[PDB]
């Protein structure tokens, strides 16, 4: 049924989950936070920032 | 003790495209770095 199956014997860890329980917080750190900040700077005309 | 050697590598130092931009060797890594040592004898074990 499979094209291939392999055991990843060198993998003891995995990437942080942006769909998981703490995704909320990561989402605010990486996307929402900077979008909030940019919007404010735009309103205040600090275009470069 | 003797040498401070990183245990793994995930961050690339460089990369590039293959011919005609149709492929790339990319996001590879070094899951494990082990080492042994003796005076003037440093042995690095890399599992890339």
């Amino acid at each position: 049924h499979f094209e291939s199956v392999n055991v990843l014997n060198n993998i003891s860890s995995e990437p942080m989950d942006f769909s998981g329980a703490n995704s909320l917080y990561f989402w605010e750190l990486f996307y929402y936070t900077p979008m909030l900040v940019a919007q404010r700077l735009l309103h205040e005309q600090n275009f470069d920032e | 003790e003797d040498y401070e050697i990183p245990s793994s590598v995930s961050s690339r130092k460089d990369y590039g495209w293959g011919d005609y931009y149709l492929s790339m060797v990319y996001n590879g890594d070094i899951p494990t770095i082990n080492y042994k040592a003796a005076s003037s004898d440093l042995k690095i074990y890399i599992s890339p």
